[PDB]
């Protein structure tokens, strides 16, 4: 039995990733031969930790907690792809597609918004050799890309941007450029991101799983301007399973 | 003598200072909460995703603002129409960023201020007043709820309600004129008819009056000591002012009667205003302004281009600038 | 400047021969454009694919031709992609697709000339308007 | 369109619509003739 | 040392030929037979080493890869160029008339 | 006492001339329904959608399940012709007891019957003419019962298979439901009365009314006001037409926000379709048109950060992305398909969308409504070409203008009545000014 | 500062309006 | 053909008050 | 913000001037009667 659309609608359901059964303790065996595929992997995050620049030299500042601002926006789903056997019997999975982006802006004490582009896009991610059973032990590791929270087009509040926009303060006619090169001109970062995740539950019968994840990775650098937070990200997470 | 009863006559007690009055039950609380968290957010509210982006723009003096550039930012697009209040957030920090106040504070004044119009036929009644001057306040409450209600609602965001703020308000207008078409609107031309008209019998009365008063002192004190408050007679000379005016133009087009002069002060712009607050009020259902672009062709077909045209680059210029990052696809539909 | 036989005068085929419309034929597919095409060919553009216009340097680099007269006329009996490649009938109006595009039901052959003779004049008198957009508006 | 056998009175129709209006005209005639009393 | 990457690429062979690595799909449309069918088998099987990849994908009917080899001589490839690349730029750019 | 110009107010003590007026006003009434559905039939195009040509009444027909079949196609004209001329005719009729009661008639009503005969004051006749008149209406909810239920159906533009008539044999009957519609919030994804989606609640809900309005009917014939509702109101002819005033004034804002935003007592294939339908279209359109060419609009980051194609919405739903994020409460059958638990599945997206869904969305992106006064189709920038204003924008914006001066007309009845009752209507009496007798304030 | 200048006239203008109101001159009759 | 039954209809009225006057009638 | 340091007291002379005039013309005003 499930539930329809409109049980669901505006309750914030919409937002979570499906749990296992906590009595789901088994394990999915693996034809080394046959292929497989996840149809569907969701990512819900539940904690959002920025990093904090500590100023001087051998203090290196904590990972804090942030206050979500952008609502029950902010979990990766319906994503899929190929879950291979290598030689030594790791397990990688190959992001292929889904909905493996999230704009997300977290605000640390004292005011500061931090946004960022949750994503796991062109995730791949293995575990350990013999495997032969994903079980409530298996661990995947990987990386996934990290683009620009903002893309090509995106104009700033003087009309500035990188495929589009001006290039100068045209406001300021006849100001000293230099000054002004950091803001003026626009930069794309692509950056990688480390996922581990970690499996606690497994229905055998069905290959779906579940679990926990955390991942690493930058926050916006709003087009070069500034420079980015390093964010960690703490939630839960939901796969099926199928025999390609 | 009854606890309720002398409450009752508290309420409706016409030796307040200020009447309260049932309407003002409703008015007080309502207004005191919207002008204190306008106060507090103009001064001192977040950054507020206004166009649901992730873009947020800065509306209070704190962050950067001054008095013509600061507003209440209208809330998120990402929120539509949906109800907004503050036990909906997570948290504070959330209804701040999605611009939680802007909800709270037109719903309050909306509220308020239709409150403070019955409050107007209320204390009529409690003075033995004719009751229609809270008809002519209507005009103006009537424009109130075109831009921060009826415009959202055919919109279907009170991210295109009004800002509340001087340039807020300027960029309001501009996007109204690019996507409506106002100026060639005829209500709109209506309700200038009514501004422009209600200043000038404004003046004209007022000049009128002014330059026919009784002499009634001498040239070193302030004429208006020649009126005193709750005198019987009149305090000028009306067939006087009327002898000047009908003869200005000519006899027929100037009042005689002041029932009748100062009952047309009052519809002209109160009726032209109506116009203007109708006309926003259908805007907001997307009927809009009329249309001429390249109506003029010659015997080829060429265009030939009227004013109408030229009007038309300008609001494609709105139009393609507005909210620069918000559209992603090729016409803006809402 | 006025609607000469010059400018009425439009490719037929791809062989080369020319036809001239009449007046009457050009307001007659003027008409029948708006009626049954401008809601998304105004100005000859297509609002709901803009990659694709009207103008007659694109008609006549699509597979098979579509800058004359035989090959818009066919274009609105069997629509195909800018390649040729696939029938798009189920979702573009034509008289193959009449049942579901109602609109393309009363319409005759001559009607046809007419509009395609509409969309091949047009450019002749409005330049880059025609298929330009808003920029020439 | 309408039944072919009242294809006739097709003029007659594009006008009726406007009947209404014309009783708010009429009101003023009226008004005319007696003398706004 | 801070350059916009989208003018500097407009001074390569991306500024005169299609780039069969970089441009949108929509320029496709300026030579006959390309849309939308090879355009849409070029851009997901890119990116390209050199111009004459194409006709190594897969699934090319002869009259696909005749039309291709007539239009080589108007592609080219440079270096993938994120900025054009990422948010699915290359089938939707933001550009409509 | 009354100048020419406030005229009709020398009727409100004259029960037989101004019950002339009102039936001649009521055939003014009829005769314009009469009229205006011949005219529109004279100029209706079958090939043509109705919201391409200017219809209002012909659209309320269809609505009926009359002259139309499977998809809103028409199949028979025929009743629209006959709905126009009974209309017509029947205003003569009423045209007839209209000039006769206000010219010839007795001018006055009491003295001929003590039963059609009424004082304004007499609370009880009052309540007694209320109650006719509540049993009349609810008479008339019960009759678009029976067309539902007992004579061929309604026009379901939900029905499977792209809309056609159905006849409700199972209405909404649990008042859990009926009035659990009169206490949804009025804001955006709840949309009180004006949200009902299925014409099971719509029949059901009319058979609530019918026996709720001959209930009350019954109810007033048989009782007289209480004291606490005889000194909370002013008893008055002008009095009550200020109640009514206030009433239409609200029902005529309700109606605007129903046929702007509600696509089922609407049906989009006769009126066009609503804002955000239009708005959700376009989305459609060129998420469809995308995908064909190889994009994968779910993970397609657009220029902001947000999904360019498909965002979730603050409560987490999948929707359509743009700035169309602010129409995700909307609901249509072209649209469902394709919703999941989560919102928009992307693996229907990817595999399910038909053709006929693809043409739907190009037509009601193409017919949004949005138009010049002149009927310029399109955006205030479009150029001239499209002959067209969307039946929604004509009659939301007609009904809020009307809606509007009926509220103001409220007001001014209602103040004046409250004048007129305690006796200052035409000024202050100079020898008894109560401000002079009261106090000074400071 | 700039902030403090706007508030300030802004509270001299609330203020004005206390005194305006409860201590204005009494208006007195004839 | 617009004149063969319109006319008739714009003057019905004004021809009822031309004959209830200069025929007296309560108007 | 990188604003005009005289806005200051161009404003605060603004005020204060054309005030203390008024002032002192109502409080001698007042002191006659
Ligand atoms: C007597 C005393 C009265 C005192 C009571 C005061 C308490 C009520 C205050 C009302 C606030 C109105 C805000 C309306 C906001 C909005 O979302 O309002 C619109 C709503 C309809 O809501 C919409 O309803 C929709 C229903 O459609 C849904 O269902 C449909 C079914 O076909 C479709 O499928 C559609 O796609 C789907 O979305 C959706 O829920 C939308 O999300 C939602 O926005 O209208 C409605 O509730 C209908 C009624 C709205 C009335 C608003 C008129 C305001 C008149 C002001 C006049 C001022 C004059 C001043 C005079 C001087
Ligand atoms: C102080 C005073 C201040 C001034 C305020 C007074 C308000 C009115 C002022 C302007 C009124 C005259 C303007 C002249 C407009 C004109 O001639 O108008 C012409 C337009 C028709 O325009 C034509 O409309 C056509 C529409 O084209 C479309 O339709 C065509 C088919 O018709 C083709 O298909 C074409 O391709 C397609 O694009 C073309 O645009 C033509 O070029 C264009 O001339 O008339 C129509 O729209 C007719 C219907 C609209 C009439 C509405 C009148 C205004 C209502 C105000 C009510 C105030 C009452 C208050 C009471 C108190
Ligand atoms: C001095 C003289 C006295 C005049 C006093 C002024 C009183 C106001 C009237 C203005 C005078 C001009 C009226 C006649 C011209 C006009 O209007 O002529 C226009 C039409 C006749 O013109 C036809 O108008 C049509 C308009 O398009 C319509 O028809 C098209 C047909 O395909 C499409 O269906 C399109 O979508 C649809 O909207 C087309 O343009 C036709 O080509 C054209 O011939 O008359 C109409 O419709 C007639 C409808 C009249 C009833 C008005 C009901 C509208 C109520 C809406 C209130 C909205 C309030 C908001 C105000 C802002
Ligand atoms: C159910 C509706 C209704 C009813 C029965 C009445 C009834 C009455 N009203 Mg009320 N009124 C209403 C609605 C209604 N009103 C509304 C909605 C408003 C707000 C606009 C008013 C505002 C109002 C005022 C201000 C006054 C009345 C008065 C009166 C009384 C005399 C009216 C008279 O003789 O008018 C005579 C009619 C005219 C002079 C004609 C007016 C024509 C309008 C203004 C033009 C409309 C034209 C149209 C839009 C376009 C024209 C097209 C063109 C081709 C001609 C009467 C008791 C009077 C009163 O208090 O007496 C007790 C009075 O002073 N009414
Ligand atoms: C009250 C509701 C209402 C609504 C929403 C409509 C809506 C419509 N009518 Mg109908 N119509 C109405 C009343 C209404 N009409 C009445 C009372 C009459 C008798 C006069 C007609 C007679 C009529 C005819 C004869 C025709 C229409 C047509 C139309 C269409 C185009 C309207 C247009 O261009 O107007 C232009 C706008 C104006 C003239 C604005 C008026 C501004 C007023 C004066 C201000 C109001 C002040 C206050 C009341 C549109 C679908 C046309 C159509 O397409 O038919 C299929 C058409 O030919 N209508
Ligand atoms: C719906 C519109 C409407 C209606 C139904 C009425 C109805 C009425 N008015 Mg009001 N009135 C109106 C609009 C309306 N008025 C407007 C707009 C104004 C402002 C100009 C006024 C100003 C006004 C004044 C100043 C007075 C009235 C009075 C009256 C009443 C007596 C009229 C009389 O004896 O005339 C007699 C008129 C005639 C003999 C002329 C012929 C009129 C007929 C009815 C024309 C109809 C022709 C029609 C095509 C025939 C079809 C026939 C077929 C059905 C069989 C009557 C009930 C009077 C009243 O209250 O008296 C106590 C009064 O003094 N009216
Ligand atoms: C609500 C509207 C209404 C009201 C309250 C009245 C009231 C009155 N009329 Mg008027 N009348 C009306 C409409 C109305 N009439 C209409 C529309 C016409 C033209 C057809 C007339 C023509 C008329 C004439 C010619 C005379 C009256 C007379 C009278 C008085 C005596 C009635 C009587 O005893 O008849 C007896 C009652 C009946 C025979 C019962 C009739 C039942 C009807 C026909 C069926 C009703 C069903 C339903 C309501 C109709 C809707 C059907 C439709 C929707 C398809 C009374 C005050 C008389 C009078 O005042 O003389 C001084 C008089 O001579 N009336
Ligand atoms: C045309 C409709 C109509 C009208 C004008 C009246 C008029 C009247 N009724 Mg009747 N009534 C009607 C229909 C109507 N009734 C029907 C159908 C029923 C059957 C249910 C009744 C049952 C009924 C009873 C049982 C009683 C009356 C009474 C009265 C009198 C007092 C009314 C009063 O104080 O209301 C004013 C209402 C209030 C002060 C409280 C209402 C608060 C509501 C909930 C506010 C909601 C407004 C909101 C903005 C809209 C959303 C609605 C919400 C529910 C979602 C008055 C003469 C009383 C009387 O004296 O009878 C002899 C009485 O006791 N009525
Ligand atoms: C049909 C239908 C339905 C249903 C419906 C219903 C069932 C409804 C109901 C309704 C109702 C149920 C209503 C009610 C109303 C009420 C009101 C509107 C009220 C008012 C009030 C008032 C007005 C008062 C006032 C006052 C006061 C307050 C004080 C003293 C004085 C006085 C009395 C004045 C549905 C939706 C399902 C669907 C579709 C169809
Ligand atoms: C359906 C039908 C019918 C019916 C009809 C009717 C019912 C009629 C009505 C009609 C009417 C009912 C008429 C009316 C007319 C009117 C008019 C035409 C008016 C005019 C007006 C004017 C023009 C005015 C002027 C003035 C004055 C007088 C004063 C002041 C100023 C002014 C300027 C306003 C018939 C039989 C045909 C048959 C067929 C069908
Ligand atoms: O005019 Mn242009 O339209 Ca009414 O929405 Mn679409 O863009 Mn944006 O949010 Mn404010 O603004
Ligand atoms: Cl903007
Ligand atoms: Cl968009
Ligand atoms: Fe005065």
């Amino acid at each position: 039995q499930t539930l329809t659309y409109d049980d669901i609608v505006g309750t914030g359901l919409a937002n979570k990733c499906p749990t296992l059964d906590d009595t789901a303790r088994g394990a999915y065996p693996i034809d080394s031969s046959q292929t497989y595929r996840i149809a569907r992997l969701c990512l819900q995050p539940t904690t959002f930790l920025v990093k904090e620049e500590p100023k001087n030299k051998r203090q290196e500042a904590e990972f804090v907690p942030t206050k979500l601002v952008t609502r029950e926006t902010t979990s990766l789903d319906q994503i899929q792809g190929e879950l291979k056997v290598n030689s030594d019997g790791s397990l990688t999975f190959v992001e292929e597609d889904g909905i493996d982006f999230q704009p997300v802006t977290v605000q640390m004490a004292g005011g500061e918004r931090i946004p960022l582009l949750f994503t796991v896009k062109n995730l791949v991610a293995s575990t350990q050799p013999n495997v032969t059973s994903i079980t409530t032990s298996t661990d995947f590791k990987g990386e996934f890309n990290v683009p620009s929270y903002r893309t090509a087009n995106f104009l700033d509040p003087k009309g500035r941007g990188l495929a589009s926009g001006y290039d100068s303060a045209i406001a300021l006619p006849q100001a000293k450029e230099e000054e002004l090169a950091r803001a003026n001109v626009k930069r794309f970062s692509l950056t990688k991101g480390q996922i581990s995740l970690n499996v606690a539950k497994v229905d055998g019968r069905t290959g779906e799983i579940a679990g926990t994840f955390e991942s690493e990775q930058l926050s916006d650098d709003d087009m070069g301007a500034h420079e980015p937070h390093e964010v960690k990200i703490q939630g839960v997470f939901y796969a099926s399973i199928e025999p390609a | 003598a009854n606890l309720w009863e002398r409450f009752c006559n508290w309420v409706t007690s016409t030796d307040n200072r200020l009447y309260v009055g049932w309407f003002g039950v409703i008015m007080i609380p309502t207004l005191l909460a919207a002008t204190i968290c306008f106060v507090i957010a103009f001064i001192a509210a977040p950054p507020v995703d206004i166009d649901g982006i992730r873009e947020p723009v800065s509306g209070s003096l704190l962050y950067g603002n001054n008095i013509i550039t600061g507003a209440v930012v209208p809330s998120s697009n990402a929120i539509g129409l949906h109800f907004y209040p503050i036990w909906e957030a997570a948290s504070l920090d959330e209804w701040l960023y999605n611009g939680g106040p802007y909800q709270l504070i037109i719903f309050h004044f909306l509220l308020g201020a239709s409150c403070y119009m019955g409050r107007q036929w209320e204390l009529s009644y409690r003075l033995g007043m004719r009751p229609w001057i809270c008809v002519a306040y209507s005009a103006p409450l009537a424009s109130a709820f075109a831009v921060f209600l009826i415009y959202p609602i055919g919109q279907g965001s009170f991210s295109d309600g009004m800002p509340l703020g001087i340039s807020g308000t300027f960029n309001f207008m501009i996007v109204f004129q690019a996507e409506h078409n106002i100026l060639m609107h005829p209500f709109h031309q209506l309700g200038v008819a009514g501004v422009f008209g209600g200043a000038l019998f404004c003046a004209m009365h007022g000049s009128l009056v002014t330059s026919s008063l009784i002499r009634e002192t001498t040239e070193t004190e302030s004429a208006n000591y020649g009126y005193k408050f709750g005198q019987e007679e009149e305090t000028y000379n009306i067939v006087a002012a009327h002898g000047y005016f009908g003869r200005l133009i000519f006899q027929y087009a100037s009042f005689n009667n002041s029932r009748s002069l100062h009952f047309f002060l009052a519809a002209w712009p109160v009726v032209g205003v109506w116009f203007t607050a109708l006309g926003i009020s259908t805007m907001a259902f997307n009927l809009n302004g009329f249309n001429f672009n390249h109506s003029v062709i010659d015997a080829k077909g060429n265009v030939i281009n009227t004013w109408a045209d030229i009007i038309n680059r300008a609001n494609l210029g709105m139009e393609v600038m507005h909210e620069r990052n918000a559209h992603n696809f090729p016409l803006d539909l809402a | 400047a006025e609607l000469t036989p010059e400018v009425l005068t439009v490719p037929l085929n791809s062989e080369g021969k020319t036809i001239t419309l009449t007046e009457k034929q050009y307001l007659e597919g003027k008409r029948l454009f708006q009626y049954a095409c401008a809601s998304c060919h105004v100005g000859g553009i297509t609002k709901t694919n803009p990659s694709l216009d009207l103008r007659t340097e694109t008609l006549a680099l699509a597979t098979p031709p579509r800058d004359n007269i035989e090959g818009l006329v066919d274009y609105m009996k069997n629509p195909t992609t800018y390649d040729g490649e696939q029938e798009i009938a189920e979702v573009h109006p034509s008289l193959r697709s009449a049942d579901i595009f109602p609109k393309m039901r009363n319409l005759t052959e001559k009607d046809l000339v007419a509009i395609a003779g509409h969309i091949l004049v047009e450019p002749k008198i409005l330049g880059d308007k025609w298929g330009g957009g808003k920029v020439y508006y | 369109k309408l039944p072919e056998a009242y294809a006739i009175f097709d003029p007659l129709v594009d006008v009726l619509p406007v009947i209404p209006v014309l009783f708010l005209a009429l009101a003023f005639v009226w008004q005319a003739a007696v003398g706004f009393r | 040392e801070l350059v916009n990457v989208v003018d500097e690429k407009l001074g390569t062979a991306y500024g005169e030929k299609i780039d069969l690595n970089n441009t949108n799909i929509a320029a496709f449309i300026q030579y006959r037979g390309l849309y939308p069918t090879l355009a849409k088998l070029i851009v997901k099987n890119a990116p390209y080493e050199s111009v004459e990849d194409v006709l190594n994908i897969p699934g090319l009917t002869e009259r696909q890869k005749q039309i291709l080899r007539e239009n080589l001589e108007h592609f080219t490839v440079t270096e993938v160029e994120t900025a054009l690349v990422e948010g699915g730029d290359r089938y939707n750019n933001g550009l409509y008339k | 006492g009354f100048a020419w110009w406030a005229g009709n107010a020398r009727l409100i003590n004259l029960s037989g001339k101004l019950l002339g007026a009102h039936v001649a006003h009521a055939g003014l009434i009829v005769f314009w329904a009469g009229a205006m559905t011949l005219f529109e039939l004279a100029h209706f195009i079958p090939e043509k959608p109705m919201y391409e040509q200017g219809l209002i009444l012909i659209p309320h027909i269809a609505t009926l399940g009359w002259g139309v079949g499977p998809g809103g196609e028409v199949v028979d004209t025929f009743p629209f012709f006959v709905v126009g001329v009974v209309h017509l005719i029947s205003s003569a009729v009423l045209g007839f007891g209209g000039v006769y009661h206000a010219i010839r008639g007795p001018e006055t009503l009491e003295e001929y019957s003590s039963f059609f005969g009424y004082d304004w004051k007499d609370k009880n006749k009052m309540t007694t003419i209320l109650g006719f008149h509540l049993i009349v209406l609810g008479i008339g909810a019960l009759l678009l019962v029976a067309k539902a239920m007992f004579f061929g159906g309604l026009y379901d533009t939900w029905a499977p298979g792209g809309g056609d008539v159905r006849v409700i044999t199972n209405p909404t009957l649990d008042p859990r439901v009926i009035f659990g519609y009169l206490l949804k919030s009025p804001f955006g994804g709840e949309g009180w009365i004006v949200s009902v989606n299925n014409l099971e609640d719509v029949v059901g809900g009319h058979i609530w009314i019918g026996l709720i309005c001959i209930a009350g009917g019954i109810w007033h014939i048989l009782t007289t006001p209480f004291g606490w509702a005889r000194r909370a109101f002013i008893w008055s002819g002008e009095a009550y037409l200020s109640y009514s005033l206030g009433a239409l004034s609200m029902m005529g804002f309700i109606a605007t926000c129903f046929v702007w935003f509600n696509n089922t007592v609407y049906p989009s294939e006769f009126y066009g379709p609503t804002g955000p339908e239009a708005s959700q279209a376009q989305a459609m359109t060129f998420l469809i048109r995308d995908q064909k060419l190889g994009a994968n609009v779910g993970s397609a980051q657009g220029p902001t950060g947000l999904g360019k194609y498909l965002m979730r919405s603050p409560t987490g739903e999948i929707i359509f992305g743009g700035e169309t994020m602010r129409f995700w409460d909307f609901r249509g059958p072209w649209l469902e398909p394709l919703r999941g638990p989560n919102g928009l599945d992307l693996n229907k997206i990817k595999n399910d969308i038909q053709p006929w869904q693809e043409r739907r969305a190009a037509e009601y992106m193409t017919h949004a409504p949005l138009g010049s006064l002149n009927s310029v189709g399109g955006v205030a920038t479009e150029i001239n070409s499209v002959n067209f204003v969307s039946p929604r924008s004509w009659l939301a914006t007609s009904h809020f203008v009307l809606a509007f001066f009926f509220l103001v007309g409220h007001l001014w009845h209602a103040g004046r009545a409250r004048a007129a009752a305690a006796g200052f209507e035409k000024g202050i009496d100079r020898e008894s000014e109560p401000v002079l007798s009261m106090p000074s304030l400071d | 500062m700039e902030t403090i200048t706007y508030v300030f006239i802004f509270a001299c203008i609330i203020a004005l309006f206390f005194f305006a109101i409860f201590f204005r001159e009494p208006p007195r009759i004839t | 053909a617009q004149l063969t039954m319109i006319a008739m209809i714009g003057i019905a009225g004004p021809m009822i008050i031309f004959l209830l006057a200069v025929r007296r009638g309560n108007l | 913000m990188e604003v005009n340091q005289l806005g200051l007291i161009a404003t605060a002379l603004f005020v204060l001037v054309p005030s203390v005039f008024l002032i002192i013309l109502y409080v001698q005003t007042e002191s006659q009667q």
